[PDB]
């Protein structure tokens, strides 16, 4: 038969190919409306502004993330319009999820959500008390 | 007259697009960007005159043509001004222009119309700058460079009013201006 | 002025561009002055639905039987809808028939039915019978495998003696078909054409034509037919065949590479209201010589890897008999394709390229075809590439004096410009000119 | 570590790669320009109006496909300008679930149910 | 029954996002360096060029490929230095799943592990 | 713009390349080398005037009009400069050109629209130095080169459009430029 | 292998500035060998075909290259007597030849 | 436009100039305005192995003694592969056939 | 840019070859052929002014401007100058010569892009001397002589540009050049 070739690689977009200078990249808790801290460089020491927006040249800055924690992602219209958010925000995947690959994704998140409270609470309700 | 509505006119004075079609995407885009284009080279041409070059960094206000550098601070723009040699107020000259410099982004005003029209960031939906001044001038204009790009030629009567349009614009016949000022030692 | 393929031309060997003529054909005319223009054919629409498979073969003669419907749907016999027997399978079916006496053959026995019943024939020897035909009120059959043929009694086709049989001399192989031209039959073999007639005498009812034979043979059985006083036939070298004192050649090369390429060649006729389309049919293409026009054009179904129309008007899978009206085939798409275009020493510029086609003739008001798009697509290298299409508009409906034209194609260089022409839309379609760098006028269209 | 943000979608990027905003996919039978219906979700019962529009980021939304049918997509900038097209779409994308996800996930939720019994034996043994 | 559109119009771009002009994509074998042909139908009759060539843009025609074949992408730019390679080229979502939640397991591992620790640590003193 | 609309809009208005077509990987490089050589050839040309040559081996700080050979030390480019005429801080003035000259790398930068702009080693993913002035215009004076390539040759219109740019580029007439001075012994 | 040849009488001096040969090119089966990128020679000859040149080869592209040109650009003034260009090609590729032709126009676009 | 061979013509009495055609030959085209092309003969590719020495005739057809084809190697016949037996003659072999019967005949004896 | 991509892209403006394809051996000698004739023309010629000849037989370390005849001695260019007008330390003057008659053969030297270029025994391979002046520039001159030998004629613009290449070099307005001086008696 005939195999349609698509591109294998990530495309390596940031913000700046949003083309929208008023939009804002909120970066909330997984689930939660929690808002997280975002970092400037890849050393994770000094604290972008979360609200993420342009400056008055209209140019976005890097935004670097750290894996520990899980990220959702939320792009906020200059009027006040969604655009395009993200529950769990994966790194290298760039088209849309079946339901399938969804349903998937999000019980693998639960369970790491689950496995963590248990594991706190085993370590400090049962263990140390 | 929108810009579309320029950049249609200016295809049909040229045959290029018969009568009561529209064009297509293609060509509107490019009319759209020859027509950014001569507003652009009008502006750093020195059409509107010799332009004042000033810096601020502070809150400033500004006069009928200057070049103002914002280097942090907010640019005002009036709608109206003390005549100096009369003493009331008078609107702004016609075909005064304002250039704004922001953090690398250029905003070009003219005053036309009764009001401060921008000529630049320009799209298909936004008022021509100068269409109040003659629509199919303009047009005419607008072809004379676009039907090149077509394999054509406009007729001398288009090129004639395109030129006449441009020299209008250029003369500033129409309304007051100020007064020619020269070195006497 | 571009010019415009007037034939599908699709040969693939040594790269050669190719020319296809899709549901298109040319029509000789007499308002414009180039006297040539390219005609749609018309949609496939339902006439009546008999059987439950492939129609094989369509019989209706007003003067035979009442006039009524003969279909062989598969293996089964089918008088205006109403079924009437169980008939042999894998060869093609042949009619022949008097006014009260109709037999079927179908490459294994021969069926009659006289309006009562369908009964087998019983054979001499009992052997298999590829071809049945009549002929001066005499019926011919074909014995499979063998070069001789068999004549039944005078308007009886359910009595054949052993002994009323004639061997063709000239071919030792085995004979293949008959075609009823000029009253007589004509013997397509493996190895040669023979011409037979009837010389009146009850014993021996018909003579071979001495010296009068042509050393091409046929390919398989069902590929010659008559029509316009001569025969068009499918040689042994998959090459179509016009009768004349000497046979020609009427298929091109590009012709016998596609027939070449495929297995089965079945040949029938197809009518339209002047045109008479010998058509070809392999497994995956489907040509047609046009008689008045000396041209052969390519049909083709949408959705589908052969044209649906089969032999006699018949559909190839299903129970439909299909007709020719309004450009809605079978409901859906017809898709008309058609290439123009030049060959250049050297650099040339396209600012405009305008279609004279039908424009403001579509059927459809609150549609998606209200106004039909077609599409042009561009290409420099001989066509091996091409560009993205563009789809242009042919006008709402009244809109007579609509311009099809395209803006600024560009250089092309000294291997040729060619341009390919699509519509797709169910609506009536017909090209009369291309025109390259057209005159820059106009008055309010 | 430390991860570089980039975008959470795939939209069409012009010449210049930066995002198309509000570009038109419009998905045609095969070799026609005849509309074909497009579906938001898998039941393929709510159908996307098929001159799909994306947001002023480029963002598409979620587009089903029926597998029955064959489809050519192309896809134009807002303003009617023809960028790309695709006669025959051939999704030739897979996304099922292969055995390397399933025993993924079957270990994540081994592992899960091991750490919860952990946390109770934990608990029972410590209070 | 329902399948999940993926945009096919995929021009390449370098570590800075931004238009490579004249890439060169080859197609080779899988783990050699021989080439397999490319078509520019889904036909497969039309071959284009092993090293397709991107426009000026950055933007590659449609290339349709044999599935019976086993392919590998390699890309240069126009000066002939690497840019990307994958070796088996595969067109399936679900591995870069796998790839993304590799780390999700890893983190739910050591959170067993830990669990596992303070259990036995709870045990130990209790 | 960048570079690589320049070139697409040059070969657009050439009719070469069709409308709303991008070009070929040759074209595009072609373009780019034609581009990068008319800026070479403005800059040593003396389109910006003739530089005075400086030769540095410490850290030094540039002025407007320079040719600053550095064999070791580090050239500074400023974003303001101090008026002599009035004394308060100003923009360097419109087409003010830096030449940097550090062991065989050649590094021009031109002030244009608020901002050091290099025309040096430019790829077809770079801004345009000089778009913002006439970006039609620059794409007519390129296409002025690129017609000859191919062949072919483009209409009056568009030549003169291009050399509009060139000689408002040559004469800086819409902006403050330092007043010409001579000699009188 | 094959082989032909193209010429012409001239009643006098006549410079050949470019050769063309209109063919068939970058239908080509072979991707990688000796075969990849087939070699077409040309040879010339102003004594009617007596005494000849050495073979000059150009390729007529590799697969996918439907837009490649087969020109000679070295070539000089013939005298009276006529030109005579011979052509062989000996790859086990599909050849067609449609057309030779003799200082012909320069343009083209990225070919 | 120079003008090519179209037939292979060499004559070696006058010294005329010669335009041979080595395995290529003039076919009428509609896809060019010149109506005709060069194109190149197809390549010889084994179908089967039938003996050792010249093949002097082959027959094959549908209708005659079940298909089967004939072959006639230096000194022997063979039908499908298989030897039949040894055919006495040193000129061109000629077949006659008929349904059930073949004669095949070498210069001196029919068989 | 190499002798090898000038000589490609002289014959690439001439259209005698297509675009994106690499010319013969025979035409890419005859490319470099022409280019090394126009350099030592331009440096027998005066190009660079008229040369003061000085004799030397010892270590001797050469000026700007200056052909020195070496007979069993040796020539010492040096990258700096003392600048008599001023006295500091400056780069040599741009597109300054330096001509070294030893043993028979001869090499010249030229001042351009920070460094010294030799414009003898070039090669396909090595940088073309005042290559990044205008690349295209020179592209363009070196086909104004070449498409003669192809029996074709360039287009106008081409010859513009390779005479505008050849009027820069020998203008030398670009950079500080040495005053002029006269006899007034």
């Amino acid at each position: 038969a005939a195999q349609l070739f698509y591109l294998p690689f990530r495309p390596m977009l940031d913000a700046n190919a949003l083309a929208v200078p008023g939009a804002k990249l909120y970066f909330y808790a997984t689930g939660t409306t929690t808002k997280q801290p975002v970092y400037t460089s890849s050393a994770l020491t000094t604290q972008l502004p979360n609200p993420v927006v342009a400056n008055a040249a209209g140019k976005f800055p890097a935004i670097y993330l750290n894996d520990a924690l899980t990220y959702r992602c939320y792009i906020e219209d200059a009027d006040g319009n969604e655009l395009a958010d993200s529950d769990p925000y994966l790194a290298s995947i760039a088209d849309e999820l079946t339901d399938e690959l969804q349903d998937v994704v999000d019980a693998v998140e639960a369970d790491r959500v689950a496995a963590a409270n248990s594991a706190t609470a085993a370590a400090t309700s049962a263990a140390q008390t | 007259a929108t810009c579309r509505d320029i950049v249609t006119r200016a295809l049909h004075m040229a045959a290029i697009v018969p009568l009561g079609k529209d064009p297509k995407a293609a060509e509107g885009q490019l009319g759209l960007e020859l027509l950014q284009g001569l507003y652009d080279g009008w502006f750093a041409g020195g059409m509107f005159g010799r332009l004042t070059d000033v810096y601020t960094d502070t809150a400033y206000t500004a006069k009928e043509g200057e070049r103002v550098t914002v280097d942090g601070g907010t640019l005002t723009i009036p709608d109206t001004f003390e005549d100096t040699d009369t003493g009331l107020t008078r609107a702004p000259r016609e075909l005064a222009a304002i250039v704004e410099i922001n953090a690398g982004n250029i905003t070009n005003r003219v005053w036309c119309g009764g009001e401060w029209q921008e000529c630049s960031g320009l799209t298909l939906n936004d008022e021509a700058p100068l269409s109040k001044r003659d629509a199919m001038g303009l047009s005419c204009l607008l072809a004379l460079h676009m039907a090149e790009a077509f394999g054509t030629q406009i007729g001398p009567m288009t090129a004639r009013r395109g030129l006449q349009f441009q020299g209008s614009v250029s003369y500033k016949l129409g309304s007051t201006q100020p007064d020619a000022s020269g070195v006497y030692y | 002025d571009l010019a415009y393929g007037t034939g599908a031309y699709a040969r693939t060997r040594g790269n050669l561009p190719e020319l296809p003529l899709v549901n298109l054909f040319v029509e000789a005319t007499r308002s414009d002055q180039r006297g040539v223009v390219l005609q749609s054919r018309k949609g496939l629409v339902e006439d009546a639905e008999v059987g439950t498979g492939p129609i094989r073969g369509v019989f209706r003669k007003d003067g035979v039987l009442g006039g009524a419907e003969f279909v062989v749907s598969d293996d089964e016999l089918y008088e205006d809808g109403v079924s009437l027997g169980t008939i042999n399978g894998t060869g093609p079916v042949s009619f022949a028939a008097i006014e009260d006496e109709l037999l079927v053959c179908a490459g294994e026995s021969i069926w009659s039915y006289d309006g009562t019943t369908l009964d087998e024939v019983t054979f001499p020897d009992g052997a298999d019978v590829t071809k049945v035909a009549y002929s001066s009120g005499y019926f011919i059959a074909l014995r499979a495998g063998t070069g001789q043929w068999y004549f039944s009694a005078l308007y009886d086709g359910t009595s054949w003696d052993g002994l009323d049989f004639a061997t063709a001399e000239s071919e030792p192989d085995a004979l293949l078909d008959i075609v009823v031209l000029d009253g007589n039959p004509v013997f397509f073999g493996t190895q040669s054409v023979e011409f037979w007639s009837a010389t009146g005498d009850p014993d021996i009812p018909f003579a071979p034509i001495q010296n009068r034979t042509f050393e091409q043979g046929i390919f398989a059985t069902g590929c010659a037919v008559a029509i316009d006083n001569s025969f068009f036939w499918v040689g042994a070298d998959k090459i179509v065949y016009r009768n004349d004192a000497v046979p020609v050649a009427v298929a091109d090369d590009g012709i016998v590479e596609r027939a070449t390429g495929s297995t089965d060649l079945r040949l029938f006729l197809l009518i339209d209201e002047r045109h008479k389309f010998v058509c070809l049919r392999g497994d995956t293409f489907t040509m047609a010589f046009d008689i008045t026009t000396n041209e052969w054009c390519e049909f083709q179904s949408y959705g589908r890897t052969n044209f649906r129309c089969g032999p006699d008007m018949g559909d190839d899978e299903t129970g439909i008999i299909w007709r020719f009206e309004g450009y809605s085939d079978n409901g859906g798409v017809l898709e008309r394709r058609f290439r123009a275009g030049a060959t250049l020493p050297g650099p040339f510029r396209v600012n405009r390229l305008r279609l004279i086609c039908e424009v403001g003739t579509t059927p459809n008001l609150s549609g998606e075809y209200a106004d039909p798009v077609i599409e042009m697509r561009a290409s420099d290298d001989a066509g091996n590439t091409w560009g993205i299409w563009e789809g242009e508009t042919l006008g709402a409906q009244g809109n007579y004096r609509q311009r099809v034209e395209w803006r600024a194609l560009g250089l092309f260089d000294d291997p040729g410009m060619l341009f390919e022409h699509r519509m797709t839309a169910p609506v009536s379609f017909r090209v009369t000119a291309v025109t390259v760098n057209g005159e820059l006028g106009g008055r309010s269209r």
